[PDB]
């Protein structure tokens, strides 16, 4: 799935650009309008068979399911340090878009939506500006601990869990919170070291970086 | 200037026809309307100067009390005008958000306790001088675009702006400070600025140009009591600005304009006095100073974080707050990276963290109350000279301080929670349009992925 | 002045060449012409001037009485000038004309005396004005546009040079927070204080001046007030001077009620107060109000509807008058700000915050006055002081539906005659049509794609 | 098309690459996606096309798509071979009828004339002019707000020096109100409405007739076969959608703005209407006035009781009452010959002509509009006024939300018109009255600027 949607950006990119045009994925180019979300839909098979469904809970969701919620949500900011990595990406998450870590299958303003065999959870959170193989990774680790430890998801709906207000924070939660992702040696010390170290060091362009906004705001001061 | 009638007779003399009523709100902004020198002469000093709040921002009737104190002649204005400021009170009580009023309040308090009896503070207001400037944020684009006739990147430059060809001299990068003419384009403006600022009443020292070769200033000027010293950087504003906006320029306090070169940063001399003597002298300790002078510090230094919520209250202050500027709270003598340092009168306290984009009326208050508070509590400061306090990494984090530690500030009722409330809520507020607006360097590093 | 040989007195005083013999039409335009200073002494006083008012908006030979004390030497024209204002009256009887609406405000003074409640009728206008550098607008067949600008408006941060090829210098004002910082960031201060100055020269008391809350050069001032009729004059010399100072600058002055949308629009604030033998007749209990107040306030709001078509006739003027956070809530208030009157012992007045600028003074004054009247003869209580909260008409035709159906208050004493009455509808309903007629720019927005 | 196994084989023979899903959003603008051929006959009869209509304008979880077949047609602009399909909104569970789906409307209209008996279908034919311009603009900022069209033909560019390709003025171009019907070269887009009428042909239209109208500024009407309500519907969606592509692609555009100009005509649509039973027409009667029988008579009688409440759907634009101006059928009353009647009466052609409404409506809920009042008037023997005091249309969109207000029971009746869907556009329409409360015109500078 990782290798479709490097191929999938490989052919936008590339169509765009031979119509003498450009494509992009970034989750918010322009203000006052839409941003640019990738919704993850994701569901665990085993022999063939999907495991999500089950015709006795709310949503149709086996427990095996409703864990697989609750991981993602107590490991919400440090997912997100993987699915939405750019400075850029919190100007998609604000609350004015799913913001709000909580399940439901009417209400819009959840991060996590639940649509036998397509019974599955839609993580909206994510943007297109991450690396899929680490965004997907990333998702299903938090799962399988929730799974693994029987993680009880917030009741289907004033104090939800929120995402993280900027990339600094999120690089603060993966930091202090990434045992479910070294486990099985699946992520390494390496790696999270080294995304950590990038994504501050983007951070730090930021924070020597003035802004037309402060010129509107400042400037006469 | 003291009396009505002292006015009447500088209106009569000088031919004066009308009065800018004055005064300065919370953000920092001075704000007036104009009247007739007669009616001025006639309603000030009685009844006052009535006026609505309701579109003034961080306010929402109120009234306006005059201080002939701070009255000067307008060097720009068509009409002979004089510029009177003005204290907002209660049609009577002194207004909760009039920022000028904070300071008189400041000064009532440091008397009460038995401290001392004067505060006195010295700006550094550091500024630049530029040539033209736009900016814009719509949603097909955001820019902004500075330039200078001695800036780095017009030295391969054809032909200037008045059709004449370059004749080089311009600024190297970070090499402004300070070489002569014609290498510093700017000396003349300057001198027009400084012989402004001396026609105002402001008694200057020095003036020269400073570290960025983007046409960076810096203006010295003698220090006053607490409310003084903001109602002289005020002046010291708006003749900088007209000075040079009538000569078809502009200047601006941004403490971080352009990147790559040195920011605008306000150092802020402290020193308290009693009956006519310096209180932060004693020849016995570290760097000359006393064991008030030292607890001042202390106070400074452990409500730091609240402190930077006055003095470094605008977003674009933390691009110049970068390690690699005095972020570092801790105090020395010979570093220069220490936030505080220390140069018998003489002897006073440098907080080099301040910068000129804020209101010097409650940045001035705010550093009062914190060495005052350090002072009524014998807090120690830090050893002079890896865990060194660090200021504030955003103005969030600055804001969040100011929440959970705000005491120091509401002692003696100098500052009220109404305009701690209203000041958190407006700077949130901006904090909440840099969450929205998306950035050039995000196009550089994200749009290609 | 006051009479003829105070006039010949000034003429020689200040060597006064010609003559500018204005008055005021029925729609608030000033309309003249001139005359050599000797035929002005010769036949103004004696027969007065004639002219032909068939071309005059509204109106279709009748003659021109002069009010001496209206006079002023213009600050503007080339040739040394004198601006009288003048009454209409019917040659053959000296009968005031119908449709003059200087001689309504004349007349309601009068009525006012009448009734024995008071002898004068003090009103204060604060009009609001725009400034505006370039100002274009055509409707064609193939095009309908509107095109205004200014060095102080925000949608002019970022461009490179201005009007005169010198580079941005910045300091613009941004949306609604132009009131009111220092200059730079006021860039119409020196030509605000120029046009200060010739209301002064030309006989104002003036109080206040000061930029207002619309970025894109809005401003504002205050001068003392007067009587009915002669505040009238006053306001009509006003904008006179704000035109002709601002155009000699090279620039346009509008008193419109609502040139451009997203910021704040003009308004025409109206302070009313009753007095009788020099002695304050509002003061007094809640507010600080009389009896005769509260009773004036209760019929200016019982005749809101038809007041606002003379006080609000633009159909600009319905762009202000939104519910879209404006004065629309016709109750009276001292501390709340939704309220369309306001009263904030010599000074305990009545604020009227509905009416704009764009009216005619002499008739906005007059119908004000007269729904106060109607209210304090009948003994009008006004609704209790702050659901059900009376509005402001939402159209210039529901104006002029309530005028057409409500007017008797205001032709008691025959200050508004009927033959006015029909005519300002007339004129109304035919500005109505021509919107009718008149494809907008938003609804190509809306509608071209379908 | 007819069934499942039909679009499969003209998919294999034409080579049909993708699938446009089609339906109308409830002002009336077409809304679809595409989906691959294939996966168009995987899933659209079996569990359908769901959608999220959140974004769309007057819906708001996800709903249900649901195809009909006989809508299909294949699509003449795109580069891939499409098939565009008209598909109609249920429920993903119930499967009922989505009440704010315009077209649903229109097939549950067509179902309660058959429950009373009085026919078994109501034949709807459209008259929709339009324009052709060169160049449209438009904006509506704080610093300015301004619309400009351009053509060819246009009356304002006789002395124009040099046109938009470089060649020199050949003249030729018509005078106002006076380009109905010159034979070119004063006819200018001749070829162009050729090429849309054999496209509307190639789409599956019967078309009677063609013609430039009467603004010279390239106005024209094209003319199309009759049809059932539902169907009529949906005919003229693709017939917009026809002539807006086909100018685009020849790069023009194409509007049916009621009154994009003024000075000169304004574009109308005006709606024929009759009643069938069994194969007979029903507002046939040799006896009487114009060959209306009681049930023709009962039903003009209902369209003008009911005319303010149904031109809140016939005429719902603030642009309509541009056009709707005593300058135009505004009184209503009905002739056999006076042209300023709102309704005209021109054995099986005897039909009720509605004049007032404007194509900048929604077909689906304009037809419907006036059959519900039309069958008021029959149930309850409404009779019209003499055959020529005048009832007048409302003089704004205020006053026809107004009327639909409190005169709508007829819409009610048999669920064809809910209250969510009345409440709805109500709450539309006022939105767009309010944005002009907001906006200063031109005009208003013209007249009080200088004041
Ligand atoms: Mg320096
Ligand atoms: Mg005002
Ligand atoms: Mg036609």
């Amino acid at each position: 799935a990782g290798d479709d949607l490097m191929k999938y950006k490989y052919v936008v990119h590339e169509t765009a650009a031979l119509a003498g045009k450009a494509a992009t994925f970034m989750p918010k180019p322009i203000a006052g309008d839409n941003g640019t979300g990738m919704h993850c839909h994701q569901s665990l098979w085993k022999d063939g068979k999907p495991l999500f469904y089950d015709e006795k809970n709310y949503g149709g969701l086996s427990d095996l399911a409703r864990w697989y919620i609750g991981g993602l949500i107590k490991h919400s900011s440090s997912v997100l340090a993987f699915t939405n990595p750019s400075l850029n990406s919190y100007h998609r998450l604000v609350p004015g878009a799913p913001v709000n870590l909580v399940y439901s299958a009417r209400n819009r303003s959840a991060a996590i939506r639940i649509p036998p065999a397509a019974k599955r959870i839609e993580f909206r959170a994510p943007d297109p500006s991450c690396n899929p193989f680490l965004a997907f990774s990333a998702q299903l680790m938090a799962g399988l601990d929730g799974i693994l430890n029987h993680i009880e998801p917030p009741a289907p709906v004033a104090g939800i869990k929120q995402v993280p207000s900027s990339l600094a924070e999120a690089m603060d939660a993966l930091e202090e919170d990434h045992d479910f992702l070294t486990a099985g040696d699946v992520f390494t010390d390496d790696l999270i070291d080294t995304w950590i170290s990038i994504k501050r060091g983007e951070i730090d362009q930021a924070r020597l970086a003035p802004t037309p906004l402060e010129y509107e705001l400042y400037f006469h001061i | 200037l003291e009396t009505k009638a002292d006015a009447e007779a500088l209106i009569n003399k000088e031919g004066i026809e009308y009065v800018s009523v004055r005064f300065t709100d919370l953000i920092g902004v001075q704000q007036h309307f104009t009247v007739p020198a007669s009616e001025f002469l006639k309603d000030a000093f009685t009844d006052g100067m009535p006026f609505d709040g309701s579109s003034v921002e961080g306010f929402q009737d109120m009234k306006l009390v005059p201080d002939v104190s701070t009255a000067f002649i307008d060097p720009f204005r068509k009409h002979k005008t004089l510029d009177v400021a003005f204290s907002i009170v209660d049609p009577d009580e002194p207004y909760s958000r009039d920022p000028r009023q904070v300071a008189g309040k400041a000064e009532a308090y440091l008397k009460s306790t038995g401290i001392a009896d004067t505060a006195s503070f010295a700006p550094e207001a550091e500024f630049f001088i530029f040539d033209k400037v736009r900016f814009e944020n719509s949603m097909q684009r955001s820019f902004y675009e500075v330039d200078s006739i001695e800036a780095p990147w017009n030295s391969g430059i054809d032909t200037e702006d008045d059709g004449t060809p370059n004749i080089a001299f311009k600024n190297r990068v970070k090499k402004g400070y300070f070489p002569v003419p014609p290498i510093d384009h700017t000396q003349d403006l300057r001198d027009d600025m400084v012989a402004n600022l001396q026609k105002v009443g402001l008694i200057l020292e020095r003036s020269h140009h400073e570290v960025a070769g983007a046409g960076q200033q810096e203006i010295n000027y003698r220090f006053n009591s607490l409310q003084h010293a903001g109602d002289d950087l005020m002046k010291y504003k708006y003749v900088v600005h007209e000075t040079a906006a009538l000569a078809g320029k502009a200047a601006t306090f941004m403490p971080k304009p352009i990147a790559g070169d040195n920011g605008t940063g306000m150092h802020c001399h402290q020193s308290l006095w009693k009956d006519g003597k310096p209180l932060f002298y004693d020849e016995k300790n570290y760097g000359g100073l006393s064991d008030l002078a030292r607890w001042y510090i202390g106070g400074l230094i452990k409500h730091s974080s609240s402190v930077l919520a006055f003095t470094n209250p605008s977003l674009n202050s933390y691009h110049r707050l970068v390690p690699g500027a005095p972020v570092n709270l801790v105090y020395s003598a010979r570093n220069r990276s220490a936030a505080i340092r220390i140069p018998p009168a003489a002897k006073r306290i440098e907080f080099r963290a301040p910068d000129p984009s804020c209101n010097p009326f409650l940045a001035f208050s705010a550093q009062l109350m914190a060495g005052l508070d350090g002072i009524l509590n014998h807090i120690e400061p830090p050893a002079p000279v890896a865990g060194i306090k660090q200021v504030p990494s955003s103005l969030a984090e600055a804001m969040d301080a100011l929440e959970e530690d705000h005491d120091f500030l509401t002692a003696g009722d100098v500052f009220t929670d109404d305009l701690i409330d209203t000041w958190i809520s407006i700077k949130r507020g901006e904090i909440d349009q840099a969450r929205l607006a998306p950035t050039p360097l995000e196009y550089e590093l994200y749009f290609h992925i």
